[PDB]
């Protein structure tokens, strides 16, 4: 019978056609998907290029800030000896007078 | 037939469906992906100029602890100066006109916390100061050369001792007389 060979045909061409259609369905999504993962890998790159200058920035702001100080306590320093002189004489009298009997 | 055009149209709408479902999930997984990423970036940057603001409160406070530490640094080293001026005045006060009055002072003090004692020990050129009050009392005077701007009290023989010593009297006051200090000239 050709009708044998003919339904032979005809299930080929349904597999044939299950599987086309399974293999399109496929590849869309894989495609998304691959997308999707080439999106967020390179909002992460943003974001880790964003914290490496928020370091750079850091170290850089929180030397001159240190540096800045240290020149402020040097002055302090200084301020604190020269206010201490004026009164000096009065503070070895001081010490003389509680200790002396 | 009916049957097999009704199968043909179930196999075609079948297909039809697995497609256009595949295409609205390619679509939603893109979408998705898109809000994912802006929503990331955004939040990330607010989290890191929060952590930029504590990082420069952190190195500030240790300016400020720098600050402090040169104003506690300069106030020691005054204080020092104060105190090494205080020694060279009482080792010079010997020569001074009133020593004998100085050293009389010392030996009452030492004999009023040694009321018992029989004797006064003083450096063998402060024991004429102490003659007059020594004989008063009826207390025995002794030299001994290695004593210096002090006065010395025994009682029974030797049994007992007092010191009164203006070097030791300086060195144990010190801790609460430099907050005198510091208040008389700052604070
Ligand atoms: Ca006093
Ligand atoms: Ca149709
Ligand atoms: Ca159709
Ligand atoms: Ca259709
Ligand atoms: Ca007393």
């Amino acid at each position: 019978l050709g009708l044998i060979k003919s339904l032979a045909e005809k299930e080929k061409q349904l597999l044939e056609r299950l599987e086309a259609a399974k293999k399109e369905a496929e590849e869309r999504v894989k495609r998304a998907e691959a997308e999707a993962k080439a999106l967020l890998e390179e909002a992460e790159a943003k974001a880790k290029a964003l914290e490496a200058q928020y370091r750079e920035r850091e170290r850089a702001e929180t030397e001159a800030l240190l540096a800045r100080y240290r020149e402020r306590a040097e002055a302090e320093a200084k301020a604190v000896r020269e206010k201490a002189m004026a009164r000096l004489d009065e503070a070895v009298a001081l010490v003389l007078k509680e200790v002396l009997p | 037939s009916k049957l097999e055009a009704i199968l043909s149209q179930e196999v075609e709408a079948e297909i039809q469906a697995l497609l256009q479902e595949a295409e609205a999930k390619a679509e939603a997984v893109k979408r998705e992906a898109e809000e994912k990423a802006k929503a990331l970036l955004q939040a990330r940057e607010r989290a890191l100029e929060a952590q930029y603001r504590a990082a420069l409160r952190r190195a500030e406070s240790a300016g400020e602890l720098l600050v402090a530490t040169a104003r506690t640094q300069a106030r020691g080293e005054v204080l020092e100066e104060v105190r090494r001026r205080v020694r060279e005045a009482l080792e010079a006060l010997p020569q001074k006109p009133e020593w004998p009055e100085v050293v009389r002072k010392l030996a009452l003090e030492a004999l009023e916390a040694l009321p018992g004692a029989k004797a006064l020990v003083a450096n063998p050129e402060d024991l004429p100061h102490l003659e007059a009050l020594a004989r008063e009392r009826g207390v025995e005077l002794q030299a001994e050369p290695a004593l210096r701007l002090g006065v010395r009290a025994v009682g029974a023989e030797g049994k007992t001792q007092v010191e009164n010593s203006l070097l030791a009297r300086l060195d144990r006051a010190w801790d609460a007389l430099s907050s005198k200090v510091a208040q008389a000239l700052w604070g």
